[PDB]
Parts: structure tokens; C-alpha cells; sequence
């Protein structure tokens, strides 16, 4: 009965399904402000490095689902996310002089691809089976562990808790040759770097825990 | 959002086709009315279309052209209306001479056009240029377009869909001249999709209508993601620099008689099928650059994983090997029907284009030797005193293909 | 999985009737679609058919032929929209050097339509070929396919269902030569069931639209255990182990007519039945090599062991002094009614079989010393110099009757 009056009439399950829409279209134009801060300023802009801490607004009848330690982690694969569309849109926006374009194709690939594996192969696989899920509903208490088992989840495929200067810090670092070679538009000097990191990005992920290899052909 | 610039009756044609297909796709009636079905509709529509206060949506087109019968035909459709009346243009009153000329003459109203066009945007991403590189007019008007649309906005893309001379077939007489010129304009200016007439008719058999029917459906397909919002690439810049002259092929380009065969069609056989010479629509161990294929359809990645893993390891393909593909998933429109499970776009670049220009070079020297049809450029201005744009232009052509 | 390669007149009809066989045992309309009653089956339909997303099934045949007129018929039968329009091949304008000819020359298109229909099968298992050895037709095509193939696929069986021309009468003039070729291709090449029709029409009688329905059921008596999952003898492979050229039998070649004598019919007399030279269809103490009896219906292994220890001990049989048979059971489909109580199908290896060869040997012979014929062979390219092609095939068929 009380999942049954909770579809409609403080509609649980509509807000959320809004909830991972908002971030994970809308939020292009969003973004692409920012690339070109205050605190005001992004507000008329939302309502049109490693910051923006992003809340929402929950009503009581669904506050006991959506927690407040569950705001952080929805907060914190957002922030993750943006970066890889920064550095995607970064090294898009933009049209030995052409030696310069071999380093292109040769990067603007490789952050491409991790793009494609983070959404596609995650951040839509399990959202496809999680919406499944939900739909079947039967219990106050067990809708929470079928969401809790949503992020505690996709926070650990998404390779952001632990194994960080491991794993994790090889992706960032190597993300900081998307900032640097953006601007610039030593050259010698970058494939050096290039050839070494993404080597020992191999090199470090061939310890593989299986659902890496999705990834580890390029 | 996107203006569309069309030239010469190829590019006018293409374009008439173009929006069909887009009215189509989006639900929009031959008068600019929305139908009911289609009111609460999720699709983006400001990409190509804006709306107006009568509820009627307008393309973000203009039609230009030196003669008047194709657009008079045009407005005698009963897609007419659609279009609007301000942005159309028609000279008052085939050579590329005369052709640039007349853009030296008529600078003023198309710059007028665009620039009204392009205020009424916020987001403008880029530039669609349809056109024939053979005949006079879109040859030497798109040329013409191409510098002062460079000159004037540094800041945009310019895309285009070129369509090339029959060669097997021996239309223009003058075509070496325009195609070469075009090209160095094309090199010179265009930011990025190449068509030709012969391979075109090779697969559609095995009228213009119908060709540039195909045509406008690999445009669109191009479009479709930009067109429906998804996760990635959800901007023509994204599409850019992941490939970056390209080649095109469409796995169901098939008739509406021939769907009687409806075929179990996987992803796998899709992508497949989107690799073979026969598909790719345009007629030295050479191998690609670049390769990016759209998926339409209910698609599971891990089949998308699987045909990719098994591609690579059957090494159908040949990669440079100074350098380190792309597959892409979008979601049909909710209206026309389904009649593929699943549906694929392939856009490639690859070297084997240079001989495209191998030939039309080869034409060209076969005609500079002897100073075949030169009476009539020299009439023109630009081509008054001398010939040198000729020899800067072969010779930025050869420059291109040794890079290549 | 398989595949069916059928060429020439012979080839086309074997397959459609074969395919007409086997749909009526599937419970398949015409079609495509799947019967009400059907609707929860539990036999194997991916051995020989693939779903679509309409629910029809295709088969995974491919239609070859020189001529248009057989297979414009087909397509005006009732069964005509099951096949596959993609992969029937037609050329579009009786000798077995043209044929080869043709082979080399159309290459590309074949072997195309070969691996669209490998790539969607994921344990395909062998090939399967129906072909004349006679007709201009089947031979040379089946010969270039066979040598491509072997070539390509070097992990696939290749079964064949080779029908020999008739010697008692007197069809083809030119018999002779296309014979011995294909005979030393079939040795060269060929993983794996001789017909002829002189024996064939023999049993009929103690059109060719009967005989062939008794070489399909043969086919698919022979696929029934493969089509219908058991415990043992679960592959193809496993039935080529058990006997490595060969000849087939099968008990109840009864007319529609002939079941008012309803027979009790054990295992035992079926089994017994199997080994006369009556029913072996096809036309020096020569004895066996390998014999394999697969029995439909109700069986008891009882009886089985009881009938294998009363024929050992009668020695109706004779076997090979320097080497040490085979009984596997099936179920009939649920669907066609069991006329018969127990049926029995029989596939055996003996070395009589190498009498064929000595008469076309001796044929062959009978023309090569005096230049029969061999006008026509000059004209193609492949004997255009000599013909030690001949020579060679030749000296391999009578290596093989001296290895029997």
C-alpha cells in the first residue's frame, strides 16, 4: 500500500528518476559558459579546478531515501564527470607545424575513449537495470538497499575510492596534458611524457577488478 | 544551432530533400504546422528550425542561385510555404569566372541574409554548404561564399557536402577548371564530405530524386545525434575532432519495395557491412585515417564491444602506422517507422581519396598543355590579366596530395 | 551451425525440396512463419535456420546457377518468399572448363555472400554441397568453389551430395571429363555422399520431383540427431569420425500409397534391410569399411544388442582383414505422422564403391585417345595451353582405386 501511494501523491520515484537526469541535452550549454568564477553568477546561469559543490532540495516523504550523505556522492561523479568533458570539449573545440595534429589524434582519442567506457559502460548499464529494479518496488526498506547498491556500486566501477594514487592519480595526471596542451596553440618533449604515462597507464592497469579490460584495449 | 548555404541547382535540389527529410523526421507539416501527435514532442528543434509566433517553424535556410527556374519550381511544391520569402534570393538575369565575379557583385544582400540569420541564434555551432564543384554556379559562388564567410566569421565551422564530377561518364566540358579551383577553395577555407555522381548511381542501381533522396538521408543521419540530445557527442565539434576529406556509406539504403526481406540485422553486421568498398557511396598500400559509425536502434554495448574485439582481430581494416575508430549510439525518431532492428552510418577518412584529385589533376594538366575553353574566363576580371589563381591552385592541389 | 551450397539445375532443386523437407518437419509455413501448434517446440531450428526479427526464419542456403529459368520458377512457388533475395545469386547472361571460368570471373560476389551468411553463426560446424558431377553447370563451379574454400576455411568440414551421371543409359556427352575433374577436386579437397541416378530411379520404380524427394529424405534423415539434441553422436564431426567416399540406404521409401501394408516392423528387420545391395541406393573380394544405421521411433537397446549379435553371428557381412559398425538412435519430429513403427536410415563405406571410378576411368579412356570433344575445352583460358590438368587428374583417380 505505501509503495502503491508513493508512484503519485509525493511522487518518490519521479523525483528521483529527474535526480540523475539534472547531471550524468540540458547540462551541455551549462558547462560550455563556464569554459569561457562567482557564486552568483553561475545561479541565473544554472537556472537559464575541482569545485561547484552541487545540492537539491528533497521533501520529507522522500528525504528518508535520499539522505544527506547520499547528496556527496551524487555530488561526487559529478564532479568527476565534468573534467572529462572539459578536457573532451577542450581538445573538440578548437579546428613539424602539423606534427602538432599527430599529438592530437593520438590524445583527443584517448580521453574520447575513457569518455565512451565511464557513461556508456556504466553510468547507462547500471542506470538501464537500476530503473528495472525500482519498478518493482515492494518494501520501505528495501527500496533503500536497492538504491544504496546503486552508488556504493557505481562509485567503485567508477574508479574514485580507493586504489587513487594507485590507479586513480595516472588518469589525473595525464588529464593535466589535456590542460597544458590546450593552451598552447617543448613539443618534442611532450610525446616523451606522452609515450612514457600512457605506457605506464598499461603497464600499471595490467594487473586485471575484471570489468577493467572493457577499457584496456586502448 | 546551423545555417544551411545551397548553391546551384544541385545545391538547391539538395537542400529541397534535405528539409523533407527534416520535416519528416521532426513531425513538422508541409505548411510549418506542428501535427497533434506529435505537440508534446521530446526531439530538438532549433538545430535546424525556428519557430515563429504563428506556431509555424522556419528553416534556418537560404537559397541562392543564378537562374530562377529550380527555385520557381521550388515555391510551386507544396512544401512552399515553408520556406521563408525574405531569406530566398534569385538573380535578376557555367563558369567559375563568371561565378565569383558575380559574388564580387553581389556581396552586400547575401551578406545581409546571413548576418539577419545569424542574429536570431544564440548558440550558432557551425556552417552546412551543399553544392556541385562541376557547374558554373556553385563551383564559383560557393567559392566566393567560402572566402568572405572565412574572412568575415573566424569563429565557425563550415561544413560541406561537395558533390564531384562523373568521370566514367565523360556533364561539365569546363569541369577541370571549377572542380581544381574549388578544391583549392575547399583546402584553403572549409573546415570539413565529398560526393560523386558515379559511385552514387552504382549503388543506388545495384532520377536526381532519388539520388539526392539518399543523399539528404546521409545528411541527416550525419545530424541525427545533434538532432536528438543524448550523453556523448552532443555537438558537431565533437564529431570533428574525433576524425579529423571524408567518405560516406549507409548500411539500409534500401528501397521502399525492398523491405519485403526483413533480415535479422545485428549491430555486428551492421558495422560490418559499413567497411566495405561497395558501401562507401564515393568511387601504395593506402588505409584510413579515421573511422566513426552511428548507430540507430536498440543497441547493447556489449555487442558493440563484441563486433569490435571480433573486427580487430579478423584485421579487415588497415590503420596508419604512424598513429593509434569511433562507434556512436543515437536513438530514432519516434515517428517514422521502424522497419530496421538496427541501423548504421559510417563516416570515414581515408587515404585513397588523393586519386579523386590524382584524376581531376590529371584532367586538368590534360587540358592546360593545349589552352582548351580559356575565351570565355578571360572575359572576366579576375582572369583578365592573367592565370596564376590556375597555377597557385594546381599547385596547392599537389601539395595536398603529397601529404597525403 | 552449416551451410548450403547447391549448384546447377540439380543443386537448385535438391535444395528446394530438401528445404521443403525440412520445413514441413519443423513445423515452418511457407512463409516463414511458425504454426500455433508449433509455437513451443523444443527442436534445434539454429542447425539450418536463422529467426528474424519478424519471427520468420531464413534458411542458410545460397542459390547458384548459370541460368536464370530453375530458380525464376522457384521464386514462383508458394515457398518462394522463405529464401533469402540477398544471397540468390543469378548470372546475368555445358562445359566444366567454362565453369571454372566463370568461378575465377565472379570471385568477389560469391564469396561475399559466403561470409555474410558465415558472420552470423557462432559455432558453425561444416559446408554442405548438392551438385551434378555431369552438367556443365555443377561441375566446374563447384570444382572453383571447393578449391577457394578449402583455401579460405582451413578449420571447416565440407559434405557433399554428389550426384553421378547414369551409365546404363547412355546425359551428358561430355560426362567423362567433368567427372574425373570433379572426382579430383572431391579427393583433393573434399572433407566428406555419392548419388547416381541409375539405382536411384531403379529402387524408385522396384518425375525428378520423386527422386529428389527421396534424396532430401535421405538429407535430413541423415541431419535428423544433429536437428534433435540426444545424448551421443551430437555433432557432425562426430559422424564423420565414426566412418573415415560413401553410400546411403533407407528402409521406408514407401509411397504416400504404399502404407496399407502396415508391417510390424522391429529394429531388427529394419537394420537387417539396410545392408542388402538392393537398398543401397546407388548402382576382387570387396568388402566393407564402415557401416552406421540411425534408427527413428521407439527402440529398445535390448533389441539392438539381440539384432547386432544375430547378424555377427549369421556373417551377412564382410569387413576389412586388417581392422577392427555403428547403431545410434533419434527421435522423429513430433509433428509428421509416424507411419512407421521403427525406421532406419543406413550410411556405409565399402570398397566396391571403387568401381564408379573404374568405369569413368575407363570412359575417360575411351575418348582421351582419340580427341573427343575437346574443341570447346581449347577455348577457355585453363586449357587453352594443354590439358595436364587431365593428365594429372587422371593419374589422382587412379591413385585412389589403387589405394582402395
Amino acid at each position: 500500500n505505501l509503495m502503491q501511494t508513493l508512484k503519485k501523491d509525493y511522487r518518490l520515484v519521479e523525483y528521483l528518476q529527474a535526480m540523475r537526469n539534472f547531471f550524468l541535452d540540458t547540462m551541455y550549454d551549462f558547462y560550455t559558459s563556464i569554459f569561457d568564477q562567482n557564486v552568483s553568477f553561475l545561479n541565473v546561469q544554472l537556472q537559464e579546478l575541482d569545485g561547484l559543490t552541487l545540492s537539491y532540495k528533497v521533501p520529507w516523504p522522500v528525504d528518508i531515501v535520499i539522505s544527506l550523505e547520499c547528496q556527496k556522492i551524487y555530488n561526487q561523479v559529478f564532479l568527476l564527470l565534468l573534467q572529462i568533458k572539459w578536457a573532451k570539449y577542450s581538445l573538440d573545440v578548437l579546428l613539424q607545424i602539423h606534427r602538432m595534429f599527430l599529438l592530437r589524434v593520438k590524445l583527443m582519442h584517448f580521453v574520447n575513449s575513457l569518455h565512451n567506457y565511464i557513461m556508456t559502460r556504466i553510468l547507462h548499464s547500471t542506470g538501464l537495470e537500476f530503473q528495472h529494479q525500482v519498478e518493482e518496488a515492494k518494501d520501505l526498506d528495501q527500496l533503500i538497499k536497492i538504491h544504496y547498491r546503486y552508488l556504493s556500486t557505481i562509485h567503485d566501477r567508477c574508479l574514485l575510492r580507493e586504489k587513487v594514487s594507485f590507479v586513480k592519480e595516472a588518469i589525473m595526471k595525464v588529464l593535466n596534458l589535456a590542460l597544458m596542451f590546450a593552451d598552447g596553440w617543448s613539443i618534442e618533449k611532450m610525446e616523451s611524457d606522452f609515450k612514457n604515462c600512457h605506457m605506464f597507464l598499461v603497464t600499471i592497469l595490467n594487473k586485471a577488478f575484471p570489468h577493467l579490460e572493457s577499457l584496456a584495449l586502448s | 544551432e546551423i545555417i544551411t548555404l545551397q548553391l546551384g541547382q544541385c545545391g538547391n535540389q539538395i537542400g529541397f530533400e534535405f528539409w523533407k527529410q527534416l520535416c519528416a523526421e521532426h513531425g513538422i507539416s508541409p505548411e510549418g504546422i506542428v501535427e497533434e501527435f506529435a505537440t508534446e514532442g521530446t526531439d530538438r528543434k532549433d538545430v535546424f528550425f525556428y519557430q515563429a509566433d504563428d506556431e509555424h517553424y522556419i528553416p534556418r535556410a537560404v537559397l541562392l542561385d543564378l537562374e530562377p527556374r529550380v527555385i520557381h519550381s521550388i515555391l510551386n511544391s507544396p512544401y512552399a510555404k515553408l520556406y521563408n520569402p525574405e531569406n530566398i534570393y534569385l538573380s535578376e538575369h557555367n563558369n567559375w569566372a563568371s561565378g565569383f565575379s558575380q559574388g564580387e557583385k553581389i556581396h552586400e544582400d547575401i551578406f545581409d541574409i546571413i548576418d539577419r540569420e545569424a542574429d536570431g541564434s544564440d548558440s550558432l555551432e557551425g556552417f552546412v554548404l551543399c553544392h556541385s564543384i562541376a557547374g558554373g554556379t556553385g563551383s564559383g559562388l560557393g567559392s566566393y561564399l567560402l572566402e568572405r564567410l572565412n574572412d568575415r566569421y573566424p569563429k565557425k565551422l563550415v561544413q560541406t557536402y561537395s558533390v564531384f564530377p562523373n568521370q566514367d561518364e565523360m556533364d561539365v566540358v569546363v569541369q577541370p577548371y571549377n572542380s581544381l579551383l574549388t578544391l583549392k577553395r575547399l583546402t584553403q577555407n572549409a573546415d570539413c564530405v565529398v560526393l560523386d555522381n558515379t559511385a552514387l548511381n552504382r549503388i543506388a542501381t545495384d532520377s536526381f530524386s532519388q539520388i539526392n533522396q539518399l543523399v539528404s538521408t546521409i545528411m541527416s543521419a550525419s545530424t541525427t545525434t545533434l538532432r536528438y540530445p543524448g550523453y556523448m557527442n552532443n555537438d558537431l565539434i565533437g564529431l570533428i575532432a574525433s576524425l579529423i576529406f571524408l567518405m560516406t556509406g549507409y548500411t539500409p539504403l534500401t528501397t521502399d519495395q525492398s523491405v519485403a526481406s526483413v533480415r535479422k540485422t545485428t549491430v555486428l553486421d551492421v558495422m560490418r557491412r559499413l567497411l566495405q568498398p561497395k558501401n562507401v557511396m564515393v568511387s601504395t598500400n593506402h588505409c584510413y585515417i579515421a573511422i566513426l559509425n552511428i548507430i540507430q536502434g536498440e543497441v547493447d554495448p556489449t555487442q558493440v564491444h563484441k563486433s569490435l574485439q571480433r573486427i580487430r582481430e579478423r584485421k579487415l581494416a588497415n590503420f596508419i602506422p604512424w598513429g593509434p575508430i569511433q562507434v556512436a549510439l543515437s536513438r530514432k525518431s519516434p515517428y517514422l517507422p521502424s522497419a530496421h532492428r538496427v541501423s548504421g552510418l559510417m563516416m570515414a577518412n581515408h587515404t585513397s581519396i588523393s586519386s579523386l584529385f590524382e584524376r581531376t589533376c590529371r584532367q586538368y594538366d590534360k587540358l592546360r598543355k593545349r589552352e582548351a575553353f580559356l575565351e570565355q574566363f578571360r572575359k572576366e576580371d579576375m582572369f583578365k590579366d592573367n592565370f596564376d589563381e590556375m597555377d597557385t591552385s594546381r599547385e596547392i592541389v599537389q601539395q595536398l596530395i603529397d601529404e597525403y
